[PDB]
RNA sequence: AGUGGAGCCUGCGGCUUAAUUUGCACCCGGCCCGGACACGGACAGGAUUGACAGAUUGAUAGCUCUUUCUCGAUUCCGUGGGUGGUGGUGCAUGGCCGUUGUUGGCUGGUUAAUUCCGAUGAACG
């Protein structure tokens, strides 16, 4: 619940055989505050790779079955997951992207950890790498929130990243599946933030993308954002 | 009774205390992970290493 | 002073196991059930506070919530301020305070301290 | 990758992405040893109304 | 037969009280964390992260008060009657349950015991 933690638990960052130590500690059976302190000490004095391994093995199933059980996130696990965001690269490669290729991510998980993304200023380079990687893999109902909020981060976008994004949207050219309102919201955020970095061919390509896949509510906004855009 | 958050003391030129002019003004921790620059905090009764929690008294 | 015919000096010399034979039935039952970690902690704290006290006047104040603490004969002369829920009350430990709990000496409630019509027409 | 590209306007940054997509003891003994009356209405009763009267001009 | 009389107990009022919760909810103290957007500040001269020891404290604690060691952009200060999101809530909305027959088919320790735990399928209407 609370109090000082024992000194035999703060030595696991300095202990080589961490796997058997965490295995003997009954991996299905801590509480949330123990996760908060453990993630604090495994993101504070620990290096990148084994912290990523900790994120892959322990933190992701814990947050997943917690939000599967209570349909929300506990306070202490939320604080732990933010303290995992204190190390950007390990948390992206250990929680975020494994949840992306998990394929079973729901809207609640995506919106919660995307809000966690929103509340912290992440580095531009490695986030742009994450942009490219989330652009390469397939579209579900969860990664769209990540696209929308990460474009709402409003960082200096690299142009290989923008090429990957427009390549993805050209990948959504001739599909007949009913795109959500949030898809048009993502497109609106992109054409609101990075309309200046789009060349004329990108503008017209998004124009027939608007033509073949229209929206009675949000497509005129994308139309007027494309038509009132000043290039570089 | 509001709990104010702790603020780190912005000390002026924290680098400029371990060197002269050459040598190391503070001790070096002899551990495996720490060394060749990990200077050694010299409190009025002890010495501490700020990375892997070495303790000398 | 004397307590059950026994003076304070050999009371301090008196052992823990047969100290119960002069105490009351509730007292003896509690000492049979043994003092827990908080009580031993406050015993050590009181002994420490009596340790560096200057040898002419009484030691400093030790404050606690332990209302279910019993006064033991070693505590005689300590300055203890026990909680009543809102504030701390400081009390002497007198030799004749031996059979009573600490919580008796800080009362948790304040006492209760609590034009006819005549027709003119 | 793609086929339609920048063609203009000042590529600043070089997009180092190769480390991302292709990525995927006496101390223990010594810490083991270390382990082991008035209110706002009634006050109006004490106010006087007969001290600082201005001069009255009669008719 | 009583109650209304008396003592005690209890329920509503009222009085005291920090609270005497209400048609553990109450009180006294100590932790934890509390948006982005816009603009103006500090920031590699270094923003910020972790920390031993001692203490404050009813108690201990880098979650606090001293003493400098380390991590380095993973940043942190202020003002908005501007939105708001781990919010609460209703409607249309796609999938999925339950709802309105018939015949077959043992490594281990443990107990009085084929005892206990422990590993471990088919058709017909
Ligand atoms: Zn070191």
């Amino acid at each position: 619940r609370s109090g000082k933690l024992p000194k035999a638990f703060k030595i696991i960052p300095a202990l080589s055989n961490w796997e058997q130590i965490l295995y003997v500690t009954e991996p299905e059976a801590w509480t949330a505050a123990a996760m908060y302190q453990a993630t604090r000490i495994f993101a504070s004095n620990l290096k990148e790779r084994m912290a990523q391994r900790f994120y892959n093995l322990v933190l992701l199933p814990r947050v997943r079955d917690d939000v599967a059980e209570y349909k929300r996130l506990n306070f202490h696990l939320y604080m732990a997951l933010k303290k995992a965001l204190f190390k950007p690269g390990a948390w992206f490669k250990g929680i975020l992207i494994p949840l992306c290729e998990s394929g079973t991510c729901t809207l609640r998980e995506a919106i919660i950890v995307g809000s966690i993304i929103t509340k912290c200023s992440i580095p531009v380079l490695h986030s742009s790498a994450a942009m490219l990687k989330i652009a390469e893999m397939e579209y579900s109902g969860a990664n769209s929130i990540f696209l929308r909020l990460l474009l709402d981060k409003k960082y200096a976008l690299p142009y290989r990243v923008l090429d990957a994004l427009v390549f993805h949207f050209l990948g959504f050219r001739t599909e007949k599946r009913e795109l959500p309102v949030l898809w048009h919201q993502c497109l609106l955020t992109l054409v609101q933030r990075y309309k200046a970095d789009l060349a004329t061919d990108q503008k017209e390509a998004l124009l027939e993308l608007l033509r073949l896949q229209p929206h009675p509510q949000l497509s005129p906004e994308i139309r007027r954002e494309l038509q009132s855009a000043v290039p570089r | 009774p509001k709990k104010n958050k702790h603020k780190r003391k912005k000390v002026k030129l924290a680098v400029l205390k371990y060197y002269k002019v050459i040598s190391r003004l503070r001790r070096e921790c002899p551990s495996d992970e720490c060394g060749a620059g990990v200077f050694m905090a010299s409190h009025f009764d002890r010495h501490y290493c700020g990375k892997c929690c070495l303790t000398y008294c | 002073f004397t307590y059950r015919g026994v003076d304070l000096d050999q009371l301090l010399d008196m052992s823990y196991e047969q100290l119960m034979q002069l105490y009351s039935a509730r007292q003896r039952r509690r000492l049979n059930r043994g003092l827990r970690r908080k009580q031993h902690s406050l015993l050590k704290r009181l002994r420490k506070a009596k340790k560096e006290a200057p040898p002419m006047e009484k030691p400093e104040v030790v404050k606690t919530h332990l209302r279910d603490m019993i006064i033991l004969p070693e505590m005689v002369g300590s300055m203890v301020g026990v909680y009543n829920g809102k504030t701390f009350n400081q009390v002497e430990i007198k030799p004749e305070m031996i059979g009573h709990y600490l919580g008796e000496f800080s009362i948790t409630y304040k006492p209760v301290k609590h034009s006819r019509f005549i027709p003119l027409k | 990758s793609s086929v339609m590209r920048r063609n203009e306007q000042l590529t600043l940054h070089d997009e180092r992405f190769e480390k991302f997509y292709e990525q995927y003891s006496n101390r223990l003994q010594e810490v083991l040893n270390d382990y082991y009356k008035w209110d706002c209405e009634s006050i109006c009763s004490t106010y006087s109304n007969l001290y600082n009267h201005p001069q009255l001009i009669k008719y």
